[PDB]
């Protein structure tokens, strides 16, 4: 490979494949899936009922002790009947190492919160609870952070519209703010740019 | 089978008892709000808008929808109390800058294409 | 490696304890601040005397936007649409068609100047340099509406700033 | 003896050895009541015999911290605290039990 | 017990007090929230690169790298060599903005106002050389996810020395009006402080943790670009307050002065962008004669480049602590998802703990030695 | 004297009174013995709100899971009552 393209590192992704082995040893009865992408890290796909004994493994064990809890957050997929995955990225100092863990839930379904492991997670998931409408079990204190009062919906969501449904302007007549339904002088333009001619071969899916 | 993760309420009887103290909560809490943010509604339009609302969801057949509903609502309760709302978030509820949109065939026919 | 910014031990003998003292009573390092103060009193101050004095500037700057022309005068812009397509505000609107002589040219090309983050990813993604980010930033307005340019103001702004234009063009270009 | 460890709320321990010895086995002690088939138990026994025999094989202080390669051997205490709960909260917990369920079909594909 | 609403860079803050002492301080954010993450969505990965410039507005070079590195790993490409040397020239640079920011509008908080004007003399000369280098002052985009946009002018790097080797009387003047004050050391010594275990399980990072004894450094533990290549020294605190804080951005400014040198000083030939038209855009010769380089150009300015299916989390030494992006690619031109970590976040949330048992005026201190910058913290 | 004796005359004049002042309930339709639901038309809340005035009529607190069954005025003295423990 030549000076453009992005040097390999095989010792650290053997490292990474054994410690997974490893950690899904240990706990089989919340891991579901273990992977090491490309470019050297290391996924754990669990089981929702496993969230607070594997961080808290990450977190004690002597081999693993990933003190650290870089960011929490969701990611929104219509297509799939549990609709929102939740990553936890860790960082152990001790090893410098990351770890990435995710599970899944669906709109009722609720996640135990993590606060008793990590305390960073206290925001983090009033974020996720503000922007997908995950409700966490056994907050301390669950309430939106970033929207507006009252404002109503979960904007990170994929069928949230970009702009929203209300806007908000000053009224005389009532001498105060006022929120009215979204009217845009000139739309967002939608723009196709997808093309055909597939990109990546490595990466097609079965004709089905 | 069907079988799901309860939030906070194993069947309807116990989501109707928690609707039931917030809709408390909040009556209770109606006439404070009306005279701390100075608003010039009644008392009586107030608690009217506060049942309104709650009737908006009495289609609500699913338990867990309702003590989702009922922890929204609980938060919103949360926001009015400790005073994080304005008076433009409590006057929200009413939309007296909007308009009228008539219902009727004839009328919708006359403004435009919308249904 | 690593440094320690206050792992320093106050030495415990008379000398310096008195030394200690007579910093506390005699308030010696806020005469050494006043000192300070002071010297900076008496240098030459930093600033200038704007607007007869203006703040350097490089040909790279991008400010008002501009259309440039050919020298034979007539237009650049051949309306590919690839600054509108690149435009990370969706600030630009072109329509286009043929003109009387066939030619591929734009009937509408609008600026939201109160949309626009001044990125000049336009300027580098026209084939032509037809669209510019001029040296121009003194175009404050009293109202909304002059902030939102059509394609007869942005083509006054070439005509206006061409001069300018040209020369930086000519000094950067070749960085491009 | 070293004063100020360097870490802000970590404090200096005299006589560290014992409180090693006391700790991993009480470890060990936590460690038997998991079944013998368990990868946790097998594992973290390993581990912690590992540290008990180098602790008991270096009276030294700086040696040890060397040999540990944890080093500030309060924080190799505080970690053998750590895993000392951790070990109880995993009994309480059972996780080599099998699987609790799979995911549903396309749960983890990606892309779509 | 009283409870007062200090509304409105610009923050609301609820606190509960007992006579003098905070008894509770609850930070409410939001006043800044831009929906920044839901917008990257609909542009592509270059459209979606000035948005970073915009998170943290105070080091905007720093932001670029972070998001440019995370494009690179998804992309399976790597810059050219002097790409990375001038990325991380520009990026301790960019420390020397923020840290200058940070202590002059601290200490100007606490009522001394002169550092300010001082060190905001070279914060200009410091947008000098943005603007020189990218036409832009402060929202730069100069930093891309193949390299950087332009080479730097053929005057840049003397101007740079000659700045670089009078820094250091302009530090030592704010230390001469600041470390050894009395009334500096009684706003700060003792204020916030922050045990180390806490600061781990809080998420702190950066001087956050440094300040407390922990031997940290992103640039030291995982190197990105050159930053194995260069020498420097992590100030390292020893009780977890303000003042140590203070030392420590001090001293990591001085550093960072080091660090330049040595890029000055070594600074490589060649190109500026990965030589792979299917990633960064052509030279415009190459685009007005070469079939190829038109046909990439076209491409790369209305579709932009397909990154491969899958996700990262990319973090760098940021002069706030660390800085983070979690991005999903889905194959396409436009990421699927973009979540963005910022270090303030975490301080903020730790605020309410940092603050306990403490006088009202402390918690302005104790929020200015978190550095928080609100456009990150919100997004 | 500070305090009237109280007797269930007195308590049944005071929850019809302010059964009188809600103004979903016509006087001339309610009884002592009219059911909330049926004879008069009367959803769940109407009931919590009619319980609510009982608390602030009386001056005490009706827990939820008895105030839920009280469906009747005669029930509701019943309750007033029982608390209460009266003689007559
Ligand atoms: C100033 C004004 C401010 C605005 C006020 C704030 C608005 C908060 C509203 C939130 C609502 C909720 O959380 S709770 C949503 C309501 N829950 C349900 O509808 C579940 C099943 N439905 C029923 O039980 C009946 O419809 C019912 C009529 C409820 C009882 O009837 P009974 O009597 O036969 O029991
Ligand atoms: S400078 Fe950037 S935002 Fe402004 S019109 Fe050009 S591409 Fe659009
Ligand atoms: S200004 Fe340039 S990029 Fe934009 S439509 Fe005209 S020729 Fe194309």
């Amino acid at each position: 490979t030549r000076p453009t393209i992005r040097p390999r590192n095989d010792v650290v992704h053997k490292q990474l494949s054994a410690f997974g082995q490893y950690v899904a040893e240990i706990l089989p009865k919340y891991v579901q899936q273990v992977q090491v992408s490309c470019f050297n890290e290391l996924e754990i796909f669990i089981h929702p009922d496993g969230v607070i004994p594997v961080l808290t493994f990450l977190r004690d064990h002597t081999n693993a002790q990933f003190k650290s809890l870089a960011d929490l957050t969701a990611v929104d997929v219509p297509t799939r009947q549990n609709r929102f995955e939740i990553v936890y990225n860790l960082l152990s100092l001790r090893f410098n190492s990351r770890i990435r863990v995710k599970t899944y839930t669906d709109e009722l379904t609720p996640i135990e919160s993590s606060v008793t492991v990590y305390k960073a997670a206290n925001w983090y998931e009033r974020e996720i609870w503000d922007m997908f409408g995950v409700f966490f079990a056994n907050h301390p204190d669950l309430r939106r952070i970033l929207t507006d009062y009252g404002f109503e919906g979960h904007p990170f969501r994929k069928d949230f519209p970009l702009s929203g449904y209300v806007e908000l302007r000053y009224d005389d007549e009532v001498k105060r703010v006022v929120a009215e339904p979204v009217e845009l002088a000139q739309e967002f333009r939608k723009f196709d740019l997808n093309s055909p001619w597939e990109a990546f071969p490595a990466y097609r899916q079965p004709p089905e | 089978g069907t079988s799901v993760k309860p939030i906070f309420s194993r069947d309807m009887n116990e989501a109707k008892r928690r609707v039931r103290e917030l809709y408390r909560a909040w009556y209770r809490e109606v006439p404070n709000t009306v005279h701390l943010f100075q608003l010039d509604i009644s008392v009586k339009q107030g608690r009217d808008k506060v049942r309104e609302m709650f009737m908006k969801n009495a289609h609500v057949t699913d338990p867990r929808v309702v003590d989702l509903l009922v922890i929204k609502g609980k938060m919103e309760l949360e926001e009015t109390i400790n005073v994080w709302k304005q008076r433009t978030h409590i006057m929200r509820f009413f939309h007296e800058t909007e308009a009228p949109r008539p219902t009727d065939f004839l009328s919708k026919f006359y403004v435009g294409h919308d249904p | 490696t690593y440094k320690f910014v206050n792992m320093r031990e106050p030495s415990m003998d008379m000398k310096s304890v008195t030394d200690r003292a007579a910093q506390t009573l005699l308030w010696t390092e806020l005469v050494r601040g006043l000192g300070m103060t002071l010297s900076y009193l008496f240098r030459e101050p930093a600033t200038i005397n704007y607007p007869f004095e203006k703040g350097p500037l490089s040909p790279r700057f991008r400010g008002e936007h501009a259309l440039r022309r050919y020298p034979s005068g007539e237009e650049r812009c051949i309306a590919c649409k690839l600054c509108e397509a690149v435009c990370p505000a969706q600030a630009i609107t072109i329509e286009a068609e043929p003109r009387a002589d066939g030619s591929r040219r734009t009937t509408r090309y609008d600026i939201d100047m109160t949309k626009c983050i001044y990125c000049g990813f336009c300027q580098e993604a026209c084939p032509v340099d037809a669209i510019v980010e001029g040296p121009n930033f003194e175009f404050s307005t009293e109202t909304h509406e002059e902030l939102l340019y059509n394609k007869e103001k942005l083509l006054n702004n070439g005509d206006k700033w061409e001069a300018e234009i040209a020369a930086n063009i000519q000094a950067d270009y070749l960085y491009r | 003896l070293k004063k100020t460890t360097g870490l802000v709320g970590l404090a200096v321990c005299e006589t560290p050895h014992e409180r090693l010895k006391i700790l991993y086995t009480k470890i060990l002690d936590v460690l038997g009541q998991i079944p013998k088939n368990a990868a946790y138990r097998k594992y973290t026994e390993q581990i912690t015999n590992e540290k008990l025999g180098m602790v008991k094989a270096e009276p030294d202080v700086k040696k040890l911290e060397e040999q540990l390669q944890g080093g500030q051997i309060e924080e190799v205490i505080l970690q053998a605290e750590n895993e000392l709960s951790l070990a109880r909260k995993m009994l309480r917990w059972k996780p080599w039990e099998p699987l609790v369920e799979e995911p549903p079909a396309n749960q983890w594909k990606w892309p779509i | 017990n009283l409870t007062l609403n200090f509304g409105p860079g610009v923050l609301r803050l609820v606190m509960e007090l007992s006579g003098e002492m905070v008894r509770k301080c609850d930070p409410h954010i939001g006043l800044l929230h831009r929906g920044t993450e839901k917008l990257i969505e609909y542009k592509t990965y270059l459209q979606a690169l000035p948005y970073f410039d915009r998170l943290d507005y105070v080091s905007m070079m720093c932001n670029e790298q972070a998001y440019s590195l995370a494009v690179e790993k998804l992309l399976n490409i790597q810059p050219p060599p002097r790409a990375q040397w001038i990325r991380v020239l520009f990026g301790e640079i960019t420390r020397l903005l923020n840290h200058i920011m940070a202590v002059t509008t601290h200490a100007l908080d606490i009522g001394a106002m002169t550092p300010f004007f001082w060190m905001f003399e070279e914060r200009e000369k410091m947008f000098e050389f943005y603007e020189r280098v990218s036409g832009a002052r402060m929202h730069a985009a100069y930093i891309r996810p193949g390299g950087v946009h332009q080479d730097l002018p053929l005057g840049l790097l003397d101007d740079i020395y000659e700045f670089s080797k009078n820094f250091s009387f302009r530090i030592d003047e704010l230390e001469e009006m600041l470390t050894n004050n009395r009334i500096w050391r009684n706003r700060t010594v003792d204020i916030g402080v922050v045990t180390a275990e806490d600061a781990l399980n809080y998420g702190f990072s950066g001087v956050m943790l440094r300040g407390s004894g922990i031997q940290w450094d992103l640039r030291k533990t995982q190197p990105y670009d050159v930053y194995d290549q260069v020498e420097f020294d992590v100030p390292i605190g020893s009780r977890g307050d303000c003042y140590d804080r203070y030392l420590c951005r001090v001293e990591e400014m001085r550093q960072s002065l080091r660090i330049i040198s040595q890029c000055l000083n070594k600074m490589p030939p060649g190109e500026i962008k990965v030589d792979d038209a299917k990633v960064s855009p052509p030279k415009r010769a190459e685009m007005k004669t070469s079939m190829e380089s038109l046909i990439h150009h076209f491409k790369l300015y209305t579709e932009g480049y397909q990154v491969p299916p899958g996700a990262t989390y990319t973090a760098i030494e940021a002069p706030k602590g660390e800085f983070g992006v979690y991005l999903v690619s889905d194959g396409s031109s436009r990421p699927y998802r973009c979540k963005i970590k910022a270090p303030g976040f975490a301080h903020l949330a730790g605020l309410d703990k940092m603050s306990k048992g403490h006088m009202l005026a402390d918690v302005v201190a104790i929020i200015g030695t978190q550095d928080i910058v609100f456009g990150e913290v919100d997004r | 004297s500070d305090a009237p004796p109280l007797t269930l005359e007195a308590i049944k004049d005071r929850v019809l009174y302010v059964l009188k002042l809600y103004d979903k309930i016509d006087p001339e339709k309610l009884s002592v013995n009219s059911h909330f639901m049926k004879d008069l038309g009367l959803d769940s809340l109407d009931q919590v709100e009619i319980i609510m005035a009982m608390e602030d009529e009386f001056g005490f607190e009706i827990p939820d899971i008895d105030a839920e069954k009280l469906m009747c005025p005669q029930e509701i003295v019943d309750y007033i009552a029982d608390k209460k423990d009266v003689y007559e």
